[PDB]
């Protein structure tokens, strides 16, 4: 027949021999037969390399244990595709498109590949339309874009998950278009309490969820942001539906094309990670993206490795944002939530053009107030605060409470802490750091600006401590 | 001819080009498939043969 | 002049004509190399 035969296994990466003239083209899905009692399945194999003498090397997508050498491996003749259309809404699929919730649904519909090319660059468009959160810090120091592309940075326990179903809460609730959540090499238990929490506040029946999650082999963690971007650019380019697209975590999908490339046999690049690590991450993140008059709100958490920040994975993913809001470990330590360095994160949208001359200015007084008291923090760890002048002692407690109100209780925190949480207009945060910014709460304890909503808030908080405002 | 037949047939090739077993196995197999056939030539069937 | 179903004739005739038992061939360091078992 044409079908080729397993040659060489090494670990999820396995190399197929094809009759000449029938050698799969690259990114071709293949089939091979597992027939070992408990293991038994049917992998599939995306073709990634051609070999030469009619050699293929593949990435398997589920585990390849019990694999014999020499079993037939059949050509799909395409790529891996998965269902679209407004079917997959409400319904949770992996990342070969099958069904989870429901084994089977889907089957009959419209399959897109995975694989195509990022728009043409003349359906680009900037997109510098502000976006609204309700979070004092995100809204003042870090807006982010609707329509653009929002990053939130943090090592391993800074709160990028809690912040993903914050902003779920915030923007996907009230929301007129499609969401698609990708986990991507994250918690398993993490994405069925996710669902649950869909399911319960009704909005799984706008959002389509697509997981391949920690216990996966590198190819499915991998391609599963693939699969979700796929479902994403169907509601983009053929309903004409403002889409949301959550992915947690894309750092995961780097890990896993670093695995892959190792068991490629492809040489090294700095750090162990892969030589094509950047223009792996672009081709991802280009398809990630609004075009004219199709609108794709992206929010990422991206995972850093041990705190670091200028590890090459999360470095390459910086220059694909509109926004990057940076979860510091120190902030966490102090207890800020969200732990957000307001010093180290951006946005695109904050000049004087497109949030008023007002949000600049407050913004800006906010972060040279921060930047002096980073500064002074050399002093302040030995001597403490009695030895500066009173210019900077001054200073040192203006940013000391203003640190402290960029710090808001959550939505979702209050699963942790059981306090509800609040929503600030973007105008009273502006009113609020700008009467911060000029001392006019210098005479409030601390501690009243903690974990707070507004002005409002901060007058209740403080007259509890014993501070009028 | 017989390279374009091998051409047409890559499988056959594929399973004559081991040398993994015994040669005369192969040139038994080549005989009865290819080369033991009443048109072919004797010194071309020799040549291949070998 | 080639029947092309004369050729199955003869290579399934062949195929069909062909425990499992590996040989250590080297060994280093917790790892070893073993050729055959062909069916693993
Ligand atoms: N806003 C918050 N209020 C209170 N506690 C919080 C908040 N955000 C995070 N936490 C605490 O931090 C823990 C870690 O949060 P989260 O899972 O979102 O972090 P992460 O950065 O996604 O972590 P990981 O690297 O493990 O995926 C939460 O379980 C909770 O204990
Ligand atoms: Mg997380």
């Amino acid at each position: 027949k044409t079908a080729g035969r397993v040659v060489r296994i090494t670990g999820p990466v396995v190399d197929v021999e094809f009759p000449r003239g029938s050698v799969p083209e690259l990114f071709n899905a293949l089939h091979a037969e597992i027939t070992f009692g408990a293991l038994a399945k049917t992998l599939t194999l995306e073709v990634a390399q051609h070999l030469g003498d009619s050699l293929v090397r593949c990435i398997s997508m589920q585990p390849t244990d019990g694999l014999v050498r020499g079993v037939e491996v059949t050509d799909t003749g395409a790529s891996i595709s998965v269902p679209v259309g407004d079917g997959v809404k409400g319904h949770v699929f992996n990342a070969l498109g099958d069904c989870l919730d429901d084994p089977g649904y889907g089957k009959d519909f419209e399959h897109w590949s995975i694989h195509r090319k990022p728009p043409a660059f003349s359906d680009l468009e900037p997109r510098t339309e502000m976006l609204e959160t309700g979070l004092k810090v995100v809204d003042l120091l870090t807006p982010y874009v609707r329509g653009g592309k929002i990053a939130l940075f943090g090592g391993a326990g800074v709160g990028k998950t809690v912040l993903i179903q914050e902003m779920i809460n915030r923007i996907a609730r009230n929301f007129g278009g499609t969401s698609v959540f990708a986990g991507v090499g994250e918690r398993t238990r993490e994405g069925n309490d996710l669902w649950v929490e869909l399911a319960d506040a009704n909005v799984l029946k706008d959002t389509a969820l697509v997981f391949g999650q920690m216990d996966e082999p590198p190819g499915t963690r991998m391609r599963v942001a693939l699969s979700a971007l796929t479902m994403a650019e169907f509601f983009r380019d053929e309903q004409g539906q403002d889409v949301l697209l959550f992915i947690d975590n894309i750092f995961r999908f780097t890990q896993a094309g670093s695995e892959v490339s190792t068991l490629l046999g492809r040489m090294p690049s700095a750090v162990g990670y892969q030589p094509t690590l950047a223009d792996e991450m672009g081709e991802l993140q280009e398809r990630i993206t609004s075009t004219r008059g199709r609108s794709i709100t992206s929010m990422q958490a991206v995972y850093v490795p041990a705190d670091d920040y200028t590890d090459p994975a999360p470095a390459t993913t910086f220059a694909h944002l509109d926004a990057t809001t940076e979860l510091s470990r120190a902030v966490f330590s102090k207890g800020i939530f969200p732990a957000v360095d307001p010093l180290a994160s951006s946005s695109t949208i904050l000049d004087p053009a497109i949030v008023g001359d007002e949000h600049y200015r407050v913004a800006q007084e906010v972060i040279r107030i921060l930047q002096r008291y980073k500064d002074l923090q050399d002093i302040i760890a030995i001597l403490g605060i009695d030895e500066l002048s009173e210019e900077d002692k001054q200073l040192v407690n203006r940013a000391r409470r203003i640190e402290r109100f960029l710090s808001q209780n959550m939505m979702a925190a209050e699963q942790f802490t059981g306090q509800p949480g609040s929503t600030v207009p973007l105008k009273e945060t502006i009113e609020a750091f700008d009467k911060l910014t000029k001392g006019e709460f210098d005479h409030l304890p601390e501690q009243a600006f903690f974990l707070i909503g507004g002005l409002d808030d901060l007058a209740k908080k403080a007259e509890s401590l014993g501070a009028k405002l | 001819r017989f390279g374009r037949v091998l051409d047409a047939e890559p499988r056959l090739s594929a399973l004559l080009s081991d040398y993994t077993t015994p040669a005369e196995g192969r040139v038994a197999l080549l005989d009865k498939a290819l080369t033991g056939r009443p048109g072919v030539n004797q010194t071309a069937a020799a040549l291949l043969s070998q | 002049t080639i029947s092309a179903a004369d050729i199955e004739g003869a290579i399934e005739d062949y195929v069909s004509s062909f425990e499992e038992i590996g040989t250590v061939i080297d060994a280093g360091d917790g790892i070893a190399h073993v050729e055959g078992l062909p069916s693993v």
